């Protein structure tokens, strides 16, 4: 059905910056929505914005930091993540709405943050 | 050169003071209350975490000083003349033009942050931080700071046939630079103003025509629905405060107008226009946000 496609992940040292990108390229949803879950936590809200792109929301640990977007032209929707910490450390899922809570999620995008990183 | 005296040679009737008083009355409480409210809430639970509540706070402190200065404004229009001395008046004129361009200018602001998060979404990822909105109202302090600090040097009270006039002096000579303040002002608070909402808001409503999404057109509709609807509140609400002084003011320094009843009562009904912008923004900007909507 509809196939999330999320990009951007990986290895980064603390401080640094990643932007995660999620498309659905058939027009069937819009992503709109970023959660993450910990090693050991519960999944939790990080970012969401409206379909216009206009009206981002932020959850509190995450609003002095990360930035939303949603490229209305081309269905992407983008989350900047700047001074990364430990607690940023988790799997990064994408969630859309049908054009008709989420309706779908994306596999998920696993990020990192550890000196060990270059 | 007139400024805050107004020759109103002729003495006012009861139906007409009654009503210029209640005017600078019902627009300051209302834009007190309005803004502190803004301001309380935003201090005491959304806490200014976000680009959007950082422009909404500097919006709403700028409002409620800009309606702070009309409790001078009445009783200088009771009395027909301006009783608070010469420090004080320095400070009420600056404090009026300071908070006129950042109010306006914050207001600026908003409209082009919504226009780069449609238009550049990737270039929103940049500038719609926390850190770039304090940048941003400090861009915008230095730029209303070219008239708000040279007015606290030039404004002054001197005579005026026995009444007090706070008022303006000018370098020589005073009909160039006076006009020229005047003009930009005009520009400056009104012209480049609405050039920039005008063309933000329509090139963002142009943009979110523009997509086609293979599904759910009626979806897509609505939202383009509510949001052409809401520009066009903002734009018309910013043009109708706004628009009346700007063009009496320009009037007056070209021609001379029949002191009467009516120009008197019209007079006082523009300036207050120009502060009801003040009483609107929060129900506009703050109240209608889509966050700070749900932190009620
Ligand atoms: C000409 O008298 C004013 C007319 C509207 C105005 C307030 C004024 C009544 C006046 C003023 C400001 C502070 C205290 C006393 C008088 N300063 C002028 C203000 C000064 C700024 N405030 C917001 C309004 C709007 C305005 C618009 C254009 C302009 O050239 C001047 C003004
Ligand atoms: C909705 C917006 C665009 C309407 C704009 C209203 C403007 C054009 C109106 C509002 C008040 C009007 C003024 C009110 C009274 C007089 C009296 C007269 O002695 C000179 C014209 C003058 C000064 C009018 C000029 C035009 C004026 C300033
Ligand atoms: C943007 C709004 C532009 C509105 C401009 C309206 C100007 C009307 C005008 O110039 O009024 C003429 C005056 O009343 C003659 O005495
Ligand atoms: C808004 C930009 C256009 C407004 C026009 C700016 C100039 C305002 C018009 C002033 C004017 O036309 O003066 C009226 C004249 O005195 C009548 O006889």
């Amino acid at each position: 059905q509809v196939q999330l496609v999320e990009s951007g992940g990986g290895l980064v040292r603390p401080g640094g910056s990643l932007r995660l990108s999620c498309v659905d390229s058939e027009r069937t949803s819009y992503p709109m929505g970023w959660f993450r879950r910990a090693p050991g936590k519960e999944r939790e809200f990080v970012a969401s914005i409206t379909w216009s792109g206009i009206d981002p929301t932020y959850a509190d640990s995450v609003a002095d930091r990360f930035t939303t977007s949603r490229d209305v032209a081309n269905n992407t929707l983008y989350l900047q993540m700047n001074s990364l910490k430990h607690e940023d450390t988790a799997v990064y899922y994408c969630a859309a709405r049908a054009p008709v809570d989420y309706d779908y999620w994306g596999q998920g995008t696993q990020v990192t943050v550890s000196s060990a990183a270059a | 050169g007139s400024h805050s005296l107004c020759p109103q040679t002729g003495s006012p009737s009861m139906v007409t003071a009654i009503t210029i008083m209640a005017l600078y009355s019902i627009v300051c409480v209302v834009g007190l209350f309005g803004n502190f409210l803004v301001m309380y809430v935003i201090v005491r639970y959304t806490k200014m975490k976000t680009a959007t509540n950082i422009y909404i706070f500097n919006l709403a402190l700028a409002d409620a000083l800009a309606t702070s200065t009309l409790p001078f404004q009445s009783v200088n229009y009771l009395m027909g003349t301006w009783p608070f001395g010469n420090i004080l008046c320095k400070i009420v004129i600056s404090i009026d033009y300071y908070n006129m361009f950042t109010s306006i200018f914050t207001l600026c602001t908003m409209s082009v942050d919504r226009y780069i998060a449609v238009c550049h979404p990737v270039k929103a990822l940049d500038f719609r931080t926390p850190r770039n909105a304090k940048i941003v109202n400090v861009c915008n302090w230095i730029l209303s700071s070219a008239i708000g600090l040279p007015v606290m040097f030039m404004a002054t009270t001197k005579y005026r046939q026995g009444s007090i006039d706070c008022t303006l002096t000018f370098s020589h000579p005073t009909w160039y630079w006076e006009n020229l303040l005047k003009i930009c002002v005009f520009i400056f608070a009104f012209i480049m103003p609405v050039l920039i909402i005008t063309v933000c808001y329509g090139l963002m409503i142009l943009r979110l025509k523009s997509v086609r999404m293979l599904s759910g057109s009626k979806e897509k509709d609505r939202n383009l629905r509510r949001i052409t609807r809401m520009v066009l509140v903002v734009v018309a609400v910013f043009i109708v405060c706004w628009t009346p002084i700007h063009i009496y003011v320009i009037i007056k320094a070209l021609i001379t107008i029949p002191e009467t009843t009516f120009q008197t009562v019209s007079w006082h009904f523009c300036i207050a226009l120009g502060y009801t912008n003040s009483c609107l923004n929060p129900v506009l900007y703050a109240f209608l946000d889509e966050n700070f909507k749900r932190c009620f």
